[PDB]
């Protein structure tokens, strides 16, 4: 019960603001995944996607594995074994999400507008 | 970290009205808005109660931490450069403080005002009595608990041969 | 303090790295070749494909 | 090339489907019913559209595209001049195209007069250049401006660019992907060395 009762006073060791900050990044690009991957598989529309924003949301994901990345190895620097099992899979799962993003990305790519 | 904060936000509210009238480009600067607030948050105030030889941490009024200051000098560990170069880090009896490196080392009044500080504080200015290359002497307060660093804060230092 | 600079020691192993060098040369020279190229009418639609992925690879990394 | 006894190329979308009227061979079932002569497949001519099926390819950009603009008068065929200012649409409204053309001081008071009024920029034929940058078919219509001729004169062409390259997220996307997916691996050292010195 120490753990907790210290940190609720006050502030936080490095390792946990960063990892956490890309748990609701990983939520809410959870949630437009779903919207994009509904709008164009379930109701069947094509206009109610990104590609307005098909760059910040790539961006955000670069950030979210990055962040990902710094905060892990401050708690395996640390060595607390809940937090080791814990980051590792918060590094896949983001990574996860960036396998995802690129291949609903070369699914509509003839449904987005054109550049060339 | 507030002077980011002051400095982030400044760059949203500078970024916060344009007329980027460019097809897409959708202005979404505000990822940088979250990471301002993020750093402005509480002030660190910390204070040497040398009547007893003591140190506690704590900022806004909740402690931290707290150990005693018998063994008391002052220490600036090296920060070597991957190009030939001399950086200078500052810590002070062996424990990991707010870095009070050696600001603009590569002056005379910067270390003029700790000579006065560690006079004021009442512990030894070791990196000032002989102020020419690495040469500091760090104390290690036996009320620590640095033992991987704490014995081997001799290793790096030099016993002069 | 005592963690950081083994954070710093992995960065100074890495970019300092000669793999890692290696590795930007052969790119850097790979773009130097593509350019060279380009400065081909021909050649400059055939693989037009591979010579912007490049260009953008290395400016990425 | 309408056989409207036949599936339909792509309908995902409700829009593309009320979008549609086959102005030809336009209540017929077997594309048998409806007659296409082999002039009319041959011209590029709008309402010839549905027994058109054969047209000229391109390879990606086309650039530097000649419009040649010949007017016949029974004697003779002359080329198209400067008091012939001209007008050039896209029937079918796609906008990835350019037309470049040289303005010599004998129309910068026509084109300045008939631009405002006609809400869509007139041209100088004898040097217009046509530049593309799309992947499927356009259908362009080439207009003499109104008010120099008794008779409308005007063209059809038809232009099939392929090769296109790739739609724009497709190389910053290619190049974010490659980055990542290396930075991951030099990921993997910095982590597999902790395990291995402790
Ligand atoms: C449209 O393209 C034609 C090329 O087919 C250009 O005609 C050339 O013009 C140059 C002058 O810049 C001459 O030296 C060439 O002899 C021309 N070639 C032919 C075949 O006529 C024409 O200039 C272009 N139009 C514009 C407005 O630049
Ligand atoms: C069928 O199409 C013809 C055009 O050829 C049109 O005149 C007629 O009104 C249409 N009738 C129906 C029932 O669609
Ligand atoms: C096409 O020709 C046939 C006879 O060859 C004729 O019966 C038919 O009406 C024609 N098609 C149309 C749309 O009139």
């Amino acid at each position: 019960m120490r753990w907790r009762d210290r940190i609720a006073v006050l502030c936080f060791p490095p390792g946990l603001m960063l990892t956490v900050a890309a748990l609701i990044l990983f939520f809410i690009h959870m949630g437009v995944f779903a919207s994009d991957v509904h709008n164009f598989c379930v109701i069947h529309n094509y206009d109610h996607m990104s590609f307005r924003y098909t760059v910040v949301l790539i961006f955000s994901q670069v950030i979210s594995i990055g962040w990902a990345a710094m905060g892990s190895l401050y708690a395996e620097m640390t060595g607390d074994k809940f937090l080791r099992c814990f980051a590792l899979t918060i590094l896949i799962l983001n990574g996860a999400m960036f396998f995802n993003r690129l291949c609903l990305e070369f699914l509509a790519i003839n449904y987005r507008e054109e550049r060339h | 970290m507030l002077f980011i904060i002051c400095l982030v936000f400044i760059s949203c509210n500078v970024l916060r009205e344009v007329k980027y009238q460019e097809t897409w480009c959708f202005p979404a600067y505000g990822m940088v808005i979250g990471l301002w607030l993020m750093l402005s948050s509480p002030q660190r105030r910390l204070v040497l109660n040398h009547t007893r030889g003591m140190y506690h941490f704590s900022i806004q009024g909740r402690t931290v931490c707290q150990g005693p200051m018998h063994l008391v000098y002052v220490r600036l560990a090296l920060s070597s450069d991957a190009y030939g170069g001399r950086f200078f880090q500052l810590v002070l009896c062996g424990h990991k403080l707010e870095p009070l490196v050696l600001v603009q080392l590569s002056y005379e009044q910067m270390e003029f005002l700790g000579r006065h500080l560690a006079r004021k504080l009442n512990i030894n200015y070791f990196d000032y009595l002989a102020s020419s290359y690495r040469h500091v002497v760090r104390h290690w307060p036996l009320g620590a608990s640095f033992s991987p660093g704490i014995v081997q804060r001799k290793t790096q230092v030099y016993t002069k041969s | 303090d005592v963690q950081e600079f083994i954070t710093q020691m992995y960065i100074k192993q890495l970019l300092r790295h000669p793999a890692f060098q290696l590795l930007l040369a052969f790119l850097l020279l790979s773009n130097a070749i593509t350019i060279a190229l380009r400065t081909n009418s021909y050649l400059g639609q055939k693989h037009y494909e591979l010579f912007s992925t490049i260009d953008d690879i290395v400016l990425t990394i | 090339h309408a056989d409207p006894s036949k599936p339909i190329p792509r309908n995902q979308f409700h829009k593309s489907k009320e979008t549609g009227k086959y102005k030809q061979c336009a209540n017929v079932t077997s594309r048998a019913m409806c007659n296409c002569s082999e002039h009319q497949k041959f011209s590029h001519a709008v309402a010839f559209s549905d027994c058109k099926e054969k047209v000229h390819r391109f390879k990606f950009p086309v650039t530097q595209y000649p419009v040649v603009l010949e007017i016949f008068n029974e004697r003779d065929k002359i080329s198209a001049e400067p008091p012939y200012l001209v007008t050039m649409t896209e029937v079918n409204m796609r906008k990835n195209w350019q037309l470049k053309h040289n303005e010599p001081e004998n129309v910068k008071k026509m084109k300045h007069y008939l631009e405002p009024l006609l809400k869509t920029p007139v041209y100088n034929p004898l040097g217009l250049n046509l530049t593309i940058q799309g992947s499927e078919l356009f259908h362009f219509k080439v207009s003499v401006v109104p008010g120099v001729s008794f008779c409308e004169l005007s063209e059809e062409f038809q232009i099939y660019v392929d090769e296109v390259p790739l739609p724009f997220p497709g190389h910053a996307l290619i190049a974010v992907a490659t980055s990542v997916v290396l930075g991951v691996l030099i990921f993997i050292a910095f982590v597999f060395q902790l395990r291995n010195i402790h």
